[PDB]
RNA sequence: CGCCGCUAGAGGUGAAAUUCUUGGACCGGCGCAAGACGGACCAGAGCGAAAGCAUUUGCCAAGAAUGUUUUCAUUAAUCAAGAACGAAAGUCGGAGGUUCGAAGACGAUCAGAUACCGUCGUAGUUCCGACCAUAAACGAUGCCGACCGGCGAUGCGGCGGCGUUAUUCCCAUGACCCGCCGGGCAGCUUCCGGGAAACCAAAGUCUUUGGGUUCCGGGGGGAGUAUGGUUGCAAAGCUGAAAC
């Protein structure tokens, strides 16, 4: 039969402005008749890990990506959630600390509405004895409005293009430890996750101000 | 066939999962979707035995095969994803996993970057052991 | 919200044993018209057209208006009478302000 | 008569502990009487990290560590080596190297 | 109509075709749960009361709520007269002798 | 053989207050130059309330657990 | 034999003379 | 005086019908012929019409109620899922 | 469950089989629905009278401790009878049924298995109304009050420290570090003494015997059994002897 040989491949293209535009190729039955090849490729996902989209940057802070359309042989991917490794997720969790978690619903300046989470640990200082290092639950519950309350001035006012560019540098992350310090000197502040449940509307006007 | 890519140079890559268990290991290869797959060969397809299919004599077996289709299919690099029973089972996975890396990175196969994305659930659901459980 | 609330049926102490008060809405109707009323206390279920007189009457007459959120009994209740009670109207608080604070 | 002071577990203060599921034999105890450990383990064993090192895409970019938590209890955690037995002496000593 | 209402709504007397004035969901304490809708193709999924899911249009009405009398059969009828006169109000439906006898 | 009878005062500092001998109150009354027009107010230290000066209506003293934590620094006496 | 064993084995026989006092009041 | 210890109101019935039926009976034969607070006029007179149907003495207020109760607790529940998805995202 | 791609096995073991599969199992990608569950953070840590209590947020009342030149003025400790809660399992109503799973059914080991191993699976395990009041309900150690060694620590309040680091900058709480005070979960040593010893700063201040008070034990069995009384829908719970 040999289904291999009839199959057809497809490039990924990435969005803009990551640093490039290339991700992968991917395998196409054929179109035949009802089942045309842009019906199961639009609903493909993409699941990749950075050092080859962010210009040299952590290797971890996984992307989520989904197939918008496709356009002159070349599958154009979009945006659809941002995850963490499981070895970073698991790693810098002693049993000597504690973890503030944190989830906020937020919507963009357009009509896509996301679902964000914010992890963080405590930090030993330096020349500490005391190996315990906990709270009094009540900086835990004002540094967790804290945590949701920069969320929403931040990406209440930005839309895609904004919000992943100041999730370039981890701008959010850096801010949270900036105004963290005052409360606790919490270690590494991540966001961990954020997926999206709601999409407006196909839009290849905005898929191409998008691409600029 | 030539396939995905003409002028080497560039890869190929394609996403390697390896289920290990504590009875069986299945290696699978799959595109960058997630959909398609390429080649998937399990322990029992390659060892008559019943109780030698989770041997890491059968992992050797199953990776050259499946390394030797997907060097027929041409595709060039792997990322591994490596997990295991994690629902309610062992999180660890078991002994085809340490002999699968190895044969696949054997025989061409060039690795990218392995993540061990193995389901853990949040807060340990009904075992099925029961009570006291598992006796010799 | 505890404040609010506490500080409302705190007021209500207050004048409930210093200052002079009316109670029923027949009476609320002599004291709206002859103006002696400044601050009056509709119940939630009191009936939408004897709520909106009062507050039409009120309206006219310079008088401000206060919804107790909460059924008659324990309006009744706040005011320290063991009957019901629909309409207030603190003509005069004893050392209280609700007619300072609130209008 | 008492064989420990602590009786076995670490309760004191409270009166009941959630009870955790083994891992070998997958029984419920108490967190506090359950073997519960932290194995940290490179992903590949050391024999065959060379061959990926050497058939790598990347330029020794990337390690990744597999982190785990353990929790065996004491029925079978003797069978599976890891809580040996010790004198009466022996008893009151601390964490091993 | 449904297609105005949000996923998830209690709802009773509602319709199977649009323009027929009531026809599922009557008896006393009964509701169905509207499900499903769809922007091209205009139709509704509902969960009934017997469970059935029934995919229906999206321009038929009901009405917002449970039917009220819920926990009419919480009482037994506890003896032979109520049954009688339960019976004589519905209709001519309690011969009810065994087929074996 | 400790001396009970004559103890130091350091040492009968560094206990209790109910532990010594006198059961003198570690409490004391200050006195707070308010800086409105001239008024200097007698304050207990470990005060309560809130301390308002009736000239001026400031908040004098912070409601806090323990003692009372000041504003702006105002000067204070030991007078025993 | 074990105490609890036991004591049910004694709980049983108990029920079985509760329902011979039932079976001739 | 306490005349009766165990039976409540199903003592008009007598030794008929049951020990469990007479007590499954009895706890909404309370709920039927209890009075209960009408929240419009905050009075006590919801005397129970044909079933389903609550009536209050005065203000003339009648509403549709529970078969045995003044309000089942599952329409509670409907009505606090009803205003969640109301004041939810804006229908 | 709906789709998509590949394919002959996938689960289950010391080893096989009972189970499902070209009618597509299992494996991977997306979505939906169901109910159970709050890990890692979680500790010889906290709270609660105990049983017990761990996702975020809001409301409702409650309480320990601390700081009190604040208030009353012996209002106090233990408790016959009586009463409030009370794990898990069990019983009676209403909703569903994810996982596990008494019984039950098979497939295996075994001379013999209905058990230990595996597959399916009822009651139950979930929530809302009531009953039952039991455990290795343990610290196998009644409550209140005083005294009798030290040390390193932890958590909760209070105090002191041109000590250290965080804002923009005096003004104030934040975090670390040092010491003290109050009660608490605790640990090490000890000839302070007890005890048969294990061990214990209480299980000590006991022949050099007496701070107050409640409940129970008199060799092991019979037996927590029988007969009575009493509670419970029932299973059963409480009191509870004698012969030998
Ligand atoms: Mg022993
Ligand atoms: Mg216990
Ligand atoms: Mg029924
Ligand atoms: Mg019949
Ligand atoms: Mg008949
Ligand atoms: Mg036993
Ligand atoms: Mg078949
Ligand atoms: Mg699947
Ligand atoms: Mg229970
Ligand atoms: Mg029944
Ligand atoms: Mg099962
Ligand atoms: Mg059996
Ligand atoms: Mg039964
Ligand atoms: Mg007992
Ligand atoms: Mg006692
Ligand atoms: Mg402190
Ligand atoms: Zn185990
Ligand atoms: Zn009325």
């Amino acid at each position: 039969v040999d289904p291999f040989s009839k199959k057809d491949w497809y490039d990924v293209k990435a969005p803009a402005m990551f640093n490039i535009r290339n991700i992968g190729k991917t395998l196409v039955t054929r179109t035949q008749g009802t089942k045309i090849a842009s019906d199961g490729l639009k609903g493909r996902v993409f699941e990749v890990s950075l050092a080859d989209l962010q210009n040299d940057e952590v290797a971890f802070r996984k992307f989520k990506l989904i197939t918008e359309d496709v356009q002159g042989k070349n599958c154009l991917t979009n945006f659809h959630g941002m995850d963490l490794t499981r070895d970073k997720m698991c790693s810098m969790v002693k049993k000597w600390q504690t973890m503030i978690e944190a989830h906020v619903d937020v919507k963009t300046t357009d009509g896509y509405l996301l679902r964000l989470f914010c992890v963080g640990f405590t930090k030993k200082r330096n020349n500490q004895i005391r190996k315990t290092s906990y709270a009094q639950h009540q900086q835990v519950r004002q540094i967790r409005k804290k945590m949701m309350e920069i969320m929403t001035r931040e990406v209440q006012t930005n839309d895609l293009k904004e919000v992943v560019n100041k999730l370039i540098p981890d701008s959010i992350g850096k801010d949270i430890e900036k105004a963290c310090q005052s409360i606790y000197p919490l270690h590494d502040v991540f966001v961990r996750k954020v997926k999206m449940l709601k999409k407006p509307k196909f839009e290849l006007g905005k898929l191409m101000e998008l691409h600029g | 066939s030539l396939g995905p890519q003409v002028a080497e140079g560039e890869n190929v890559f394609g996403v390697c999962h390896i289920f290990a268990s504590f009875n069986d290991t299945f290696v699978h290869v799959t595109d960058l979707s997630g959909k398609e797959t390429i080649c998937r060969v399990t322990g029992g397809m390659k060892v008559k035995a019943d109780r030698d299919e989770s041997s890491p004599y059968a992992a050797m077996l199953a990776a050259q095969d499946v390394a030797q289709r997907c060097k027929e299919l041409g595709i060039t690099a792997l990322h591994i994803k490596l997990r295991a029973t994690g629902g309610n089972r062992t999180k660890t996975p078991g002994p085809g996993a340490q002999s699968a890396l190895r044969a696949l990175a054997r025989s061409g196969m060039k690795i990218g970057r392995i993540e061990d994305v193995t389901p853990i659930p949040s807060d340990s659901t009904r075992r099925k052991g029961g009570r006291r459980g598992r006796r010799l | 919200t505890k404040k609010s609330l506490e500080s409302i049926n705190s007021r209500l102490q207050l004048v409930m044993k210093s200052g002079k008060y009316v109670l029923g809405y027949k009476q609320t109707l002599k004291m709206i018209r002859q103006g002696k009323a400044k601050l009056v206390i509709l119940a939630n279920n009191c009936p939408a057209l004897r709520k909106s007189e009062i507050e039409y009457y009120a309206m006219l007459a310079k008088t401000g208006v206060h919804h107790y959120s909460g059924n008659n009994i324990e309006l009744g209740t706040a005011c320290g009478k063991y009957y019901r009670v629909c309409t207030l109207a603190i003509i005069d608080p004893g050392d209280s302000d609700i007619i300072r604070s609130m209008p | 008569t008492k064989k420990r002071r602590n009786n076995g577990r670490a309760k004191k203060g409270r009166g009941h502990v959630q009870p955790i599921r083994c891992t070998n034999c997958a029984r419920c105890v108490p967190k506090d009487k359950a073997i519960k450990k932290f194995v940290i383990r490179n992903i590949v064993e050391a024999a065959a990290v060379r061959d990926i090192s050497e058939a790598s895409v990347f330029d020794a970019y990337v390690l990744p560590k597999l982190y785990v938590k353990l929790h065996y209890c004491v029925s079978c955690a003797i069978h599976s080596k890891v809580v040996r037995n010790r004198s009466r002496e022996a008893r009151k000593d601390r964490t091993p190297p | 109509p449904v297609g105005t209402m949000p996923e998830g709504t209690i709802v009773c007397c509602l319709e199977e075709k649009p323009g027929d004035r009531g026809k599922l969901a009557r008896a006393s304490g009964n509701y169905a749960t509207v499900i499903s809708h769809n922007p091209e193709t205009k139709k509704t999924r509902v969960k009934l009361p017997s469970g059935s899911k029934k995919v229906i249009s999206s321009a038929n009405r009901a009405v917002v709520g449970v039917v009220a009398g819920g926990g009419r059969i919480d009482k037994p009828i506890l003896k032979a007269g109520r049954a009688y006169h339960k019976y004589k109000a519905k209709r001519n439906c309690w011969p009810r002798v065994r087929g074996v006898a | 053989a400790k001396d009970l009878l004559h103890p130091s005062p350091e040492e009968e500092k560094r206990k209790h207050k109910k532990k010594r001998l006198v059961q003198s109150p570690n409490s004391y009354f200050m006195d707070v130059k308010c800086p409105g027009c001239y008024k200097i107010t007698t304050v207990f230290s470990h005060a309560q309330t809130v301390v308002l000066c009736v000239g001026c209506s400031t908040v004098l003293c912070q409601p806090t657990g323990g003692k009372a934590r000041l504003t702006e620094g105002c000067s204070f006496r030991r007078k025993q | 034999m074990r105490a609890k064993w036991r004591k049910k084995r004694m709980r049983r026989l108990k029920r079985k003379r509760r329902k011979m006092r039932q079976r001739s009041k | 005086a306490k005349r009766t210890k165990k039976v409540g109101i199903v003592g008009k019935y007598g030794t008929r019908y049951g020990a469990s039926l007479r007590k499954m009976v009895k706890k909404i034969e309370i709920s039927q012929h209890a009075k209960y607070t009408c929240s419009f006029c905050g009075k006590t007179k919801m005397k129970r019409r044909a079933v389903g149907i609550w009536h209050c003495g005065s203000c003339m207020k009648t509403v549709a109620g529970g078969a045995w109760t003044y309000n089942t607790t599952s329409a509670v529940t409907v009505k606090s899922a009803i205003r969640r998805l109301k004041e939810l995202k804006d229908q």
